RNA sequence: ACUAUGGUUUUUAUU
RNA sequence: GUACGGCCGCAAGGUUAAAACUCAAAUGAAUUGACGGGGGCCCGCACAAGCGGUGGAGCAUGUGGUUUAAUUCGAUGCAAC
RNA sequence: ACCCGCAGAAGAAGCACCGGCUAACUCCGUGCCAGCAGCCGCGGUAAUACGGAGGGUGCAAGCGUUAAUCGGAAUUACUGGGCGUAAAGCGCACGCAGGCGGUUUGUUAAGUCAGAUGUGAAAUCCCCGGGCUCAACCUGGGAACUGCAUCUGAUACUGGC
RNA sequence: UAGCUAGUAGGUGGGGUAACGGCUCACCUAGGCGACGAUCCCUAGCUGGUCUGAGAGGAUGACCAGCCACACUGGAACUG
C-alpha cells in the first residue's frame, strides 16, 4: 500500500489459532459428561471409536476421544479434557486424560509409560 | 591448478511407457582460474557422467570479476532467475559458513570469510546464478584515484 | 550426566581411542579398536549423510566429558577478542580444570580428574573448587587438599603422566602436587582427534 | 504531470550510461547545476556545459576512460514526500566507504564529506560510486 | 448415425 | 454473495458483505504420453464382395451350470474350451 | 557457617527415540485385525510404522505430551509485499473537501541541521571496582535512554505571505 | 456506528475554595463538536520490565520499583 494509504491506515491483522478460548486458554479442563456414543471414521475401515460428550460453564459444548487401553465411563462419572484432535474421527477436538478421576489407567510398559497413566505394583 | 567445485546431483528421472527410468542432473563451477568463474550444467545417465558433462560446459563460459583483495570489499546485493543474494564480509578462520549454491562460487573465487543469506528462491540452479550477479555489482579501488586529477 | 555405562563400546564405535579408561590393560595392544572389518562391506549401507560432523561433535564433546549445553556456550564465548573458533574452542577445553588434573598428571582420565575436582579435593590459588569447567589462566596455580594427597589412584595416575605427552604450557611439583599455568595452550601444538573441514560450522548444520 | 524537476534528472544519466553515450542532456535548474558543479569537482564527470534563449539546456559528459564506466553506481535517495534528514554523525558511508552521498544542508550543496568537516548535518540529495 | 454407464487402492534407486 | 441490519428501486433488482464448519488445497505456465464420434499421407485382410461354412439331426471331444461319494485345480476378451 | 571424628558401595536413574525426510534396526507375533501416524501413509506371511525382544540413538534429576504466544515467517512485507492472468485496477465522464506542484527575491521560523543549560527516579542491560569459586543476588563507580523543554546560531529546502 | 448535543457552546450577576474554572446556581444568548472519526458500544492496572530472533519486528506487561485507583455493596464527607 502507498506512504499516504499506510499514514491514514495501517494494513489488516491475522491470528492464526488463538483466536477461540473454549478451554479458558488452557491444555486441560474437568468435565462432567452428559453422553458417550461410537463416532465412525474418515475412509471405510474398522477403526470405530467411543467419544464422550461434555458441557463448560463457560458455554462451550465439545467431544473427547477416551482412548487408553479400554473403557468403564458413564454419564455423570467425572474426567479431564486436554487439547486434542483426532485427524480421521470427524468433530473430535478433544483428548481424555487418565492420570486422574475415574478414568482407569493402563498397563505397566518399559517403553512409552509417560502415556496415559501407570502405577507400580507390590512386587 | 584449475578451479573447480561440485555442487549437488539430483536424481531427474525420465517418464516412460511402463513407469519410470532414473537419470542424474549436477551443478559445477570450472570457468578459466580463480576469480574467473563458469558454471555447468549436466544431465546423464549415472552420477559421475553428469558431473563431467558439467564440467566440459563449465569450461567453455567464463567471467573476469573484480576482486582485486580475493574478498568482499563491500557488502553486496545480487539477483537472478527470482533467486536473490545478499554477503557481507566476515573475519577469516571459520567464516565459511553460506549454502553450499553461494559458497561454490566463493571457494572458485578464493573467499573464506563472509556471512551471506538467501531470499526469494532457493532453486540451486539460480542461487549459483544470483551470487554471480552479486559479483558483477562487487568494486575495486578507491576510486579517488581514478575520478580525481591530477 | 557422566553417561555410567560401559565404554570402550563408544570408542569402537567411533574407530577412535577416547582416553576412557585408559592406562595399564589399554597401553600397548587390545583396544581392539578399528580391528573388525565386518563379513560383506563397509556397513555404511547407507549410514547418513550428516554422520560427519554430527559423530565428529559426540567425539569432541565425550572425549572431554563436555555436555552439549556448555560446549554451544563454549563456541559461542570462544568469539570474543577475535580469538576465532577454530583456535580458541580447543584451547578453552584444553584449560579446563579437569583437564588440567589430567595434564598435571593426578587423574588417569578426565573422569578420574573430574571426580578430584567434584568431591571437593582441589585447589585454585589456594581456594578450594568444585566446578570442573573453571579456566585455568597464565598466572593460577592448582593443587591438591591434604586429604587425598596420598590416595593410591592419584600416586599411579602420575606413574602415566610421565609416559605422556609433556604439556610445556605448565609447571609442576609431584611430592606436593602443586602446579601453575605459564602460557595458553596453542594450535601449533595443541592438536585433536578431529577433521580439519568439520566443527568450524558447528550448531545450525 | 511533473512535479520534481529531480524525478527525470539521473534516469537519463542512469539509462544512457547504458546506451554508452558519451553526453547526456536535461532541462536546466539552480539544484542541477549545482549538483553538476559537485560531480565535476569530485570527477564523476568530465565536464558540462549549459545554453538555450528559449529553455536553458544543461549537457554533461561521461567518463568511460579506455572503454568501462567510470561511475559504478548512480542513486538518488530522498524524495519530496519522503525526505532523507542526517545529522552530524549519521551522515552515510555510500558503498561502505567507496563512494559518496551529496547534501543540501544550510551552507548550500556539498559532499558527506565537507558536512562532517562543516560539523553539520542536513537533507539527503545524491548516491554516487 | 450403434454407445450411456464404469465403486476402492495402484511399479523400480539410494547412502 | 450464504446470513443480519442500513441505504436505493414500482419490481426483477442496485450497494456493504461475514462467521462457524472444512481441506492440503485452489491457480498461472511449459513439457511428454494416451485418447476422439479430431486432422493429413497411409498400411493391415480388419471393412467391402466373389464364395465356402459353423449355427438345424444323430454321434464324438473339451468348458460352465446342476448334483453326489469324488464328480480336481488352474487357463478362460484380443491371447482359451 | 566452619572444624574434628564414627560410617560403609553402602541409600541414590530416569524418560523418549530407531520405514523416507531422520541420528540408531533386526528378529518374533499379529495377518487390514489389534494397535498406529509431523507429511508420504502403516498392518492380508519378511510390518524396518503396532505389541514384545535383543541391540543401538538422544538427553539426564530430569525426560516427555498437549490448547497457545515468539522463531523458522520477507507467507503481513516498515528495515521488506502485491494488482494483465495465478489474488486485488473502479465499465465511463467531470469534480468539491483531501494529497501533490515550475521559478527570481525578500521575510516568517511550523519543520530540519548545529551549540548549551535543565531533565530523562532507583533497580538493571553494557564497561568496570568489591563480595560467594563461575553466576543468580547485594552493589561501588561509569555509560546509554537519539527523547522533551528553555535559551541561541546556520539561513538551505518545504509550508506560509 | 455519520452525524452528535441543552451547562452542549458563548455572555450578565451571585455564591463557592487556601486558590482556579461554569466550579455551583439563576437568567440572557445559539452556538459548540465531525471523516485528523465527533457521538455511542465492547475490552482494560500503566510504565520501569518480560520472552522471542542476528536484529528489525512480534506476543505481552504476575512478582519487581514508582505512580493512579479500591476497601463486603453504596452515599456523605468530617478529623488532622
Amino acid at each position: 500500500a502507498t506512504v499516504n494509504q499506510l499514514v491514514r491506515k495501517p494494513r489488516a491483522r491475522k491470528v492464526a489459532k488463538s483466536n477461540v478460548p473454549a478451554l479458558e486458554a488452557c491444555p486441560q479442563k474437568r468435565g462432567v459428561c452428559t453422553r458417550v456414543y461410537t463416532t465412525t471414521p474418515k475412509k471405510p475401515n474398522s477403526a470405530l471409536r467411543k467419544v464422550c460428550r461434555v458441557r463448560l460453564t463457560n458455554g462451550f459444548e465439545v467431544t473427547s476421544y477416551i482412548g487408553g487401553e479400554g473403557h468403564n465411563l458413564q454419564e455423570h462419572s467425572v474426567i479431564l479434557i486436554r487439547g486434542g484432535r483426532v485427524k480421521d474421527l470427524p468433530g473430535v477436538r478433544y483428548h481424555t486424560v487418565r492420570g486422574a478421576l475415574d478414568c482407569s489407567g493402563v498397563k505397566d510398559r518399559k517403553q512409552a509409560r509417560s502415556k496415559y497413566g501407570v502405577k507400580r505394583p507390590k512386587a | 591448478e584449475l578451479q573447480e567445485k561440485l555442487i549437488a546431483v539430483n536424481r531427474v528421472s525420465k517418464t516412460v511407457k511402463g513407469g519410470r527410468i532414473f537419470s542424474f542432473t549436477a551443478l559445477t563451477v570450472v570457468g578459466d582460474g580463480n576469480g574467473r568463474v563458469g558454471f555447468g550444467y549436466g544431465k546423464a545417465r549415472e552420477v559421475p557422467a553428469a558431473i563431467q558433462k558439467a564440467m566440459e560446459k563449465a569450461r567453455r563460459n567464463m567471467i573476469n570479476v573484480a576482486l582485486n583483495n580475493g574478498t568482499l570489499q563491500h557488502p553486496v546485493k545480487g539477483v537472478h532467475t527470482g533467486s536473490r543474494v545478499f554477503m557481507q564480509p566476515a573475519s577469516e578462520g571459520t567464516g565459511i559458513i553460506a549454502g553450499g549454491a553461494m559458497r561454490a562460487v566463493l571457494e572458485v573465487a578464493g573467499v573464506h570469510n563472509v556471512l551471506a543469506k538467501a531470499y526469494g528462491s532457493t532453486n540451486p540452479i539460480n542461487v549459483v546464478r544470483a551470487t554471480i550477479d552479486g559479483l558483477e555489482n562487487m568494486n575495486s579501488p578507491e576510486m579517488v584515484a581514478a575520478k580525481r586529477g591530477k | 550426566a557422566r553417561y555410567l555405562g560401559p565404554k570402550l563400546k563408544l570408542s569402537r564405535r567411533e574407530g577412535t581411542d577416547l582416553f576412557l579408561k585408559s592406562g595399564v590393560r589399554a597401553i600397548d595392544t587390545k583396544c581392539k579398536i578399528e580391528q573388525a572389518p565386518g563379513q560383506h562391506g563397509a556397513r555404511k549401507p547407507r549410514l547418513s549423510d550428516y554422520g560427519v560432523q554430527l559423530r565428529e561433535k559426540q567425539k569432541v564433546r565425550r572425549i572431554y566429558g563436555v555436555l552439549e549445553r556448555q560446549f554451544r556456550n563454549y563456541y559461542k564465548e570462544a568469539a570474543r577478542l577475535k580469538g576465532n573458533t577454530g583456535e580458541n574452542l580447543l584451547a578453552l577445553l584444553e584449560g579446563r580444570l579437569d583437564n588440567v588434573v589430567y595434564r598435571m598428571g593426578f587423574g588417569a582420565t578426565r573422569a578420574e580428574a573430574r571426580q578430584l575436582v567434584s568431591h571437593k579435593a582441589i585447589m585454585v590459588n589456594g581456594r578450594v573448587v568444585n566446578i570442573a569447567s573453571y579456566q585455568v589462566s597464565p598466572n593460577d596455580v592448582v593443587s591438591i587438599r591434604e586429604k587425598a594427597k596420598k590416595q593410591s589412584r592419584v600416586k599411579a595416575a602420575l606413574e602415566l603422566a610421565e609416559q605422556r605427552e609433556k604439556p610445556t604450557w605448565l609447571e609442576v611439583d609431584a611430592g606436593k602436587m602443586e602446579g601453575t599455568f605459564k602460557r595458553k595452550p596453542e594450535r601449533s601444538d595443541l592438536s585433536a582427534d578431529i577433521n580439519e573441514h568439520l566443527i568450524v560450522e558447528l550448531y545450525s548444520k | 504531470s511533473m512535479q520534481d524537476p529531480i524525478a527525470d534528472m539521473l534516469t537519463r544519466i542512469r539509462n544512457g550510461q547504458a546506451a554508452n553515450k558519451a553526453a547526456v542532456t536535461m532541462p536546466s535548474s539552480k539544484l542541477k547545476v549545482a549538483i553538476a558543479n559537485v560531480l565535476k569537482e569530485e570527477g564523476f564527470i568530465e565536464d558540462f556545459k549549459v545554453e538555450g534563449d528559449t529553455k536553458p539546456e544543461l549537457e554533461l559528459t561521461l567518463k568511460y576512460f579506455q572503454g568501462k564506466a567510470v561511475v559504478e553506481s548512480i542513486q538518488r535517495v530522498s524524495r519530496p514526500g519522503l525526505r532523507i534528514y542526517k545529522r552530524k554523525d549519521e551522515l552515510p558511508k555510500v558503498m561502505a566507504g567507496l563512494g559518496i552521498a551529496v547534501v543540501s544542508t544550510s551552507k548550500g550543496v556539498m559532499t558527506d564529506r565537507a558536512a562532517r568537516q562543516a560539523g553539520l548535518g542536513g537533507e539527503i540529495i545524491c548516491y554516487v560510486a
